């Protein structure tokens, strides 16, 4: 426009305010193109996310628009910093796309998957990270797609959430669209569309964690139907029970499955994988185990809670009230968006709720 | 039993 400028990233265009001088490709995906930068005022580096197709659709808004919001609307020193949020068009006509900008973190939790650690360190991450989680659910809102490439790390070691496109609230009914939440850490209740609680996010944080400790990842399915045939495998076929909590269709083939006692948790993680134990009670192979084996459960109603998991002999010892009791954030209600409004109207919210902010 | 300060992701 005259203050903002295009560069050549990837096989498409990003148009920054001048400012952000610097762009360097960092992050492709179904959320958007993201690069860093270097902000000229702010002086210091930054991450410029640019919505792939905002408006694509009824559903592309639907969450265009609850990222926005909850970027906004959530502060928490775990949970990324927003700093910022510019378009170029110049009218609710022209309105095109929308570029978000939030503090940019050292690495990713890919690697740190990638190195070895002690309990010490494994411990704290996981606290941190429970922390930015007890944030969103403390008001009703949940993540449903924690994997690493959604968890930020620095050399100071701290941790941060990221993407919140999929960040809503109370799964009303089974994801109808898990085909979103990225398979390997799906959890059961919604690879088997049942319905999802907040614990949801714990599976993911089992998953997770557990990636941490294999240095591999645990539930390595080859579609969206044999992702069960490993959960199944490892963690063993589900009570009857919960079978009956499936919906009469899933129920059948699920019952159809060969039978799968599965393995214990001291056998999944031998204690060799985990960071070496030292002589001390509260950290320990033992119960790194006992939470992990706490989360990867497949009845979400007999699975942990952030709160427990935030109060577990592994985590708790870093506990303090200012960051797992810390205020919950607050939704101007705008959520009301269960309502697909229509493009336009959604264009509508969108644009605008860009603008001022 | 204090919080880590470094984090060699490097």
């Amino acid at each position: 426009d005259n203050n903002f400028y295009s560069v050549e990233i990837g096989d498409s265009t990003f148009t920054v305010l001048k400012r952000y001088q610097n762009l360097k490709p960092i992050g492709s995906g179904a959320q958007g193109i993201v690069c860093a930068a270097y902000d000229a005022i702010l002086e210091r580096n930054v991450a410029i996310k640019k919505l792939s197709r905002p408006f694509q659709n009824q559903t592309h808004a639907k969450r265009a628009y609850r990222e926005l919001v909850l970027m906004k609307c959530v502060n928490h020193k775990n949970i990324i910093g927003l700093l910022n949020v510019f378009t170029p068009q110049k009218s609710l006509e022209e309105f095109q796309d929308v570029y978000i900008v939030m503090e940019l973190m050292d690495a990713n939790l890919c690697q740190v998957i990638q190195m070895e650690l002690d309990h010490e360190r494994m411990s704290y991450l996981l606290y941190q990270m429970l922390c930015g989680i007890k944030h969103l659910h403390s008001a009703g809102i949940i993540h449903r797609d924690l994997k690493p490439s959604n968890i930020v790390v620095k050399s100071d070691c701290t941790l941060k959430i990221l993407d919140f496109g999929l960040a809503r609230t109370a799964g009303t009914s089974f994801m109808m669209e898990p085909e979103v939440v990225t398979r390997y850490y799906r959890a059961p209740e919604v690879i088997l569309g049942m319905g999802y609680k907040e614990n949801v996010d714990i599976w993911s944080v089992g998953c997770i964690m557990g990636e941490m400790v294999c240095h591999k990842i645990l539930f390595p399915g080859r579609d969206y139907i044999d992702q069960w045939n490993k959960v199944i495998e490892q963690l063993g076929t589900p009570c009857p029970a919960f079978m009956k909590k499936l919906q009469p269709t899933v129920r059948n083939y699920v019952e159809n499955r060969p039978k799968y006692a599965g393995y214990s948790f001291e056998k999944l993680f031998p204690d060799v994988l985990f960071p070496a134990d030292s002589e001390h009670n509260k950290l320990k192979a033992s119960q790194a185990r006992d939470l992990l084996s706490k989360m990867l459960v497949i009845d979400a109603s007999k699975r942990i809670s952030v709160d427990e998991a935030l109060q577990h002999p592994y985590i708790n010892v870093w506990y303090d009230p200012s960051e797992a009791e810390a205020p919950p954030p607050k939704i101007p209600d705008k959520q009301l968006d269960e309502r697909e409004h229509t493009i336009e109207e959604w264009k509508e919210l969108i644009y605008k709720e860009v603008m001022d902010l | 039993p204090k919080r880590p300060t470094t984090l060699n992701l490097f």
